[PDB]
């Protein structure tokens, strides 16, 4: 038996916004 | 793969419109798709169902499937997705590649939105990719398959606007499985009652007209907790068979009771379900989604001249839509409330909405400002956009003065951009009520017809409504009746509207509450309380 | 649950909801479902997306192929009920809170814990009972 | 093209092009090269940085180890021409836009779906391409 | 099969504490399982060692194998994996049927979270696997056992936090080692200088005082850095010799004159170590607390602090004063832990007397950047904060420094997003955590304290706060000649310059770009005045009285308005 290497899935990250003021 | 002959076309209704199509998209190229043969012409569909959840999606592409008798594919979305990358595109492959050797063969992608997702913002190379690898199973359907036998792709999802766009495409056919009316819930709630045994008193017209905004699967719920109550009468009769076979707390008892028999078996009478049992199971069952008040018109005391006006604009058309649908009298689309504040305008908008048998939804003055550009608008979109899918409803913005300014020229840009979206919300069952104590304030666009271009002036009692609304107050919390006169008679109050009415009789109830602890130290609410309640309460 | 294989769990528990059915009526216990059906959001792990579809297509195939009056009830008991997916708790209308014990169910929880050791006859299981209000 | 193990996804790339250079002249369609050839600047991750870099060599073998007797030409086609990568994109000398037919192409595209369909003389194809404005 | 006598209670020192809860948690239901059996109680326990990494669990889980005397199997996880992925449950399956046949006896499952990670993240089948054999093997134990000759397993590991839920549950006996305190590490100290020469000047208490946030590991780079330094008299003899016989920097020498011989070895007379080279040790050793993480000890002292005489007090009295003396400040109620907020207007000393702080108590020292835990990933953002403080408490005392703190823990406006509210909520529980007799002394700085969330200033958290401000005429001139003194006119020239009109607004900043204009000046008239001298380099610029004329005129206050910054 011999052990391969697999590829796997990704971490999610954060993202910043910038939002309006109409005063 | 092979197709589930268990639930039947009857067991699923309210769909007529969605069955005429599905007979003529689905049923066709898949059974005689011979015609098509002859013709030489593929018949490739992929109906797409998409709607509220729990509206019937998965259990019609389950019944349509079991009666066509074709070979059936039921595919889940989340168990697309294997743990390699790959492996994910592995089973996609295998299942398109299982219908074209399988046709003619109908496919069911059940929350196609769980894997099929805008692969714009899905950045991640797997995300992108499943989309990738489905669109391509789909061409070589269209491309790999004979012209004998054609392959049907059935998709569901509750929400079809995440689909990629090269994917929705690829869906011609869309039935947006809506809400069911009270002539559709009806015939959901006949289909679901099919085979038990009812009595003659059940009123389908009735329950459907009580059971706003709910679904396929809470009627169900609600056909579930109607038996559950139809055998409480048949347990505590299997209850008395165990005592009188026998001569540690009760409950405890009853399962050893139980335990001893087993192989034993008594008859259970075989009871019907009645109409009283309905009415309690929708009160029990809670929807996902808001609720019918419980004000009636004996918590609304006199106001007779306000509830005629109220009867023939707003409750009259909802009782009987064919009857004022004959001499042509449109729904308006509402009343503008307006007096002094505290006179009952929260209150009978309330019983409207309790006898119009309709959801309700209160707004308490200018909650819907926001300092941001779009969300003050969006929240007053967002009211009409539930208000909509829980028709019908009835839109209450109480102190409407602050949300809808009139546009003159000192306006600025923030009033007036709410102003019109509230307009061309109220020009798109919905049935809007609005309150404000000052209509010299209030755009002169929204009083027009059409939009709230009905007036109804709710006062300040004089005399003899406080005498009225006093009495009601009393009556529903439980002093008689000859204190109740002294009380509502007395100069005290004067200007009392039917909130001070209200909190006078908490006060009172507080005072009963005093005498008790001092009683208890050395109930009927008597007179001296309401001495010192009359002191205690002011206009305001 | 698990098995030597990704696909074989599923074997396994597509052989507990079909046996129930051939032996209908039976009683499927999922003690601790959360365990192995937590929320899969940020579970992309291929065997734990799978079960939450196994399960929910093993309660329909009961409605389906049973007598109508041999009826599988299946009964879920959980410590964790914030773990199941919104998509399952749904199907679970009702759910019964066990809570905890009063004094006089204390009293009986003592004297089996004590069941199978060698004690005293000073021992009042009754003081015990008194200082344990919050003890499970 | 995507494969499991580490090597495997790449290794396939390079079966198609010297699969093609073994049989020029040929012709290779990349369908939806948008999926395998994403931006690695923006999408950072190491199978598909390998991937990306594995047609960017196998788009210049084509054009270098071809005995000048015989041409290979590589298709793709993608409605995300945005999303392919800079080095990859400019390796295409030819970018062709299929935008939305006209009515001049709307008339023609009918005529040829209804070509081994039997029809009614009745029917005027110029009324059809007239009242479908936004079709594709 | 056979318990390892080679390691004794003797030679492990400073469990006290956990070596009493061992004794009737894994001694006893091994060797009295008898009185057990008469009581009728099985043993289900499984014993858990967990604590900071180097506190001596390896080490103690064989010198306790080896003293109790039953059948001990020792597993290291990394050796169960054999090569095929039946094999791994075959290692297993071979340790739980051999304890049970040899019962009673120990398995000891070294480093189990090699093998007993999470199993939501664990994807390959194998690693799935391993876990659920290792958590039915204990089953086996509780009912293949006569309840009497009880097996107990017994795992450590350094990452408590790793270990799957499915089998931590299993192990209700969770033995919480941590790190020796100051009683404890003297008697580390003295187990481990047992079979070495000493002194009699040797105060091993004292060297307990002086080594905060060391682990038994730690403690022993200290004696093998002692022992160095008791050589070092014997390689400069053979350094000589080296030197003797042939008449490049000079380090590089001594490896090439030692690298000659190789063969002439020289016998090294058996000197002793003194208490001058333990206190050398000591500074050479970086416990493994303080590898990453802790920054540099500032170089300031309080001669580079001028006036602040009323900062200096609270100071010297609320984080000097118990890191120095903790016994008599305890006494009067003054527990061994601070949390000071700094506030004031800019340039004024604020981050100056944080920086004496560190350098004059002589503790460990941790400085936070403004937002510099703040992380892109989801999660990682919050367990920096843990993690920071998950240090601090292991390294005690410790001074955490959070230098312009109104970034980090901002008004939770609706302008906040849920990325740093989740940070700051996460920083308020950890600031509960810290207890009074815990020995971390929070230090926060802001010049815009109307910024900073009035919830880190309640009491527990950063309840006390300390004013730094504009100095007076006064203050000025003890500020003014330290920075003149540290630089190097006299002083008596000082205090003409800093009671001046024109420093009225001054700060701390202002006095130091003071002395600057004035050196600028100093070097624009020492160019002239060697032009007109000289048309050979011995120009002398030495910092005049008119120099310091000109940078009053030129240099203004940084500080535009004083009382702005005294509103919160
Ligand atoms: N038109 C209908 N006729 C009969 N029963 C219905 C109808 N609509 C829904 N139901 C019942 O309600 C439930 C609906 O199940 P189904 O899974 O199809 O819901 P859904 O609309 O697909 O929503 P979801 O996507 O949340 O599953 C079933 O128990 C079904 O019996
Ligand atoms: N209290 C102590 N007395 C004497 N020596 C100690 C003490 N604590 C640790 N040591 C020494 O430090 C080393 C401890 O090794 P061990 O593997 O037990 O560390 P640990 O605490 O288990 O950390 P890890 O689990 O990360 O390896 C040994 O060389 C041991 O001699
Ligand atoms: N009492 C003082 N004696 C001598 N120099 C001082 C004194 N106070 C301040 N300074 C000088 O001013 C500098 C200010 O450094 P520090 O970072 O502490 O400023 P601050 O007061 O914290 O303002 P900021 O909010 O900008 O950080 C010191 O490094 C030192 O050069
Ligand atoms: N005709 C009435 N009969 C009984 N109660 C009334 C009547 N009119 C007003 N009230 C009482 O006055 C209170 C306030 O009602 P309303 O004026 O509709 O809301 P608001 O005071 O917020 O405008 C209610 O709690 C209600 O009990
Ligand atoms: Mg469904
Ligand atoms: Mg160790
Ligand atoms: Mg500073």
């Amino acid at each position: 038996v011999v052990v391969v290497v697999v590829v796997v899935v990704v971490v999610v990250v954060v993202v910043v916004v910038v939002v309006v003021v109409v005063v | 793969r092979t197709p589930p002959t268990k639930v039947s076309i009857l067991d699923i209704a309210g769909v007529d419109d969605t069955l005429q199509r599905l007979l003529k998209e689905v049923w066709f190229p898949l059974r005689g798709g011979e015609a098509c043969e002859k013709m030489g012409y593929r018949y490739d569909n992929g109906v797409l169902l998409h709607g509220p959840s729990g509206c019937g999606k998965t259990t019609l592409a389950h019944a349509i499937a079991g009666s066509i008798g074709v070979a059936f594919i039921p595919v889940s979305a989340p168990s697309v997705i294997g743990g390699t990358s790959g492996e994910s595109e592995k089973n996609i492959r295998d299942v398109f590649d299982e219908a074209i050797r399988l046709a003619p063969c109908l496919i069911f992608l059940d929350q196609i939105d769980a894997i099929a997702g805008r692969r714009e913002s899905a950045n991640k190379g797997m995300e992108s990719r499943i989309v990738a690898e489905i669109m391509n199973g789909m061409d070589r359907i269209r491309q790999n398959t004979p012209l004998g036998k054609n392959v049907v792709v059935l998709a569901a999802t509750n929400r079809p606007e995440f689909l990629d766009p090269a994917i929705r495409r690829r869906f011609s056919v869309e039935i947006d499985m809506g809400m069911p009316s009270e002539r559709a819930r009806e015939q959901i709630l006949r289909s679901l009652t099919r085979d038990l045994s009812l009595a003659d008193d059940i009123n389908f017209k009735e329950l459907a007209k009580m059971t706003p905004g709910y679904v396929g699967s809470d009627l169900q719920y609600v056909v579930k907790a109607a038996v559950s109550e139809s055998f409480q009468a048949n347990i505590d009769s299997l209850l008395a068979q165990a005592r009188a076979k026998h001569p540690v707390s009760q409950p405890q008892r009853d399962w050893l009771l139980l335990e001893a028999h087993r192989d034993e078996e008594v008859s259970w009478p075989s009871t019907k379900i009645t109409m009283e049992q309905f009415r309690k199971a929708v009160s029990l069952v809670q929807p996902a989604s808001s609720t019918i008040p419980d004000t009636t018109w004996s918590h609304v005391g006199a106001l007779e001249d306000v509830r005629k006006k109220l009867e023939m604009s707003i409750i009259g058309p909802i009782k009987n839509p064919e009857l004022f649908t004959r001499v042509g009298i449109k729904p308006a689309a509402g009343i503008l409330l307006w007096g002094p504040p505290g006179c009952g305008k929260t209150l009978v908008a309330k019983a409207v909405a309790n006898e119009s048998k309709a959801n309700f939804i209160s707004i308490k003055g200018p909650e819907l400002l926001n300092k941001y550009v779009g969300e003050s608008e969006r929240a007053v979109r967002q009211l009409f956009s539930r208000a909509k899918s829980s028709a019908p409803c009835i839109l209450f913005f109480d102190q409407m003065d602050a949300l809808v300014p009139r546009r003159d020229d000192s306006l600025s840009d923030a009033s007036a951009r709410v102003v019109n979206t509230l307009l061309t919300e109220l020009d798109g069952g919905i049935y809007v009520i609005g309150a404000t104590n000052r209509p010299d304030m209030i755009d002169e666009a929204i009083r027009r017809p059409g939009r709230l271009g009905t007036s109804i002036y709710v006062g300040l009692p004089s005399a003899e409504d406080r005498v009225k609304i006093l009495k009601t107050l009393y009556r529903n919390t439980v002093t008689t009746d000859a204190d109740l006169e002294k009380v509502a008679l007395d100069l005290r109050c004067t200007g009392f509207s039917g909130a001070d009415l209200g909190n006078l009789m908490q006060a009172a109830a507080q005072a009963c509450l005093e005498r008790v602890y001092t009683q208890r130290q050395q109930p009927v609410i008597t007179m001296e309380d309401w001495e010192k309640a009359l002191n205690e309460v002011k206009p305001s």
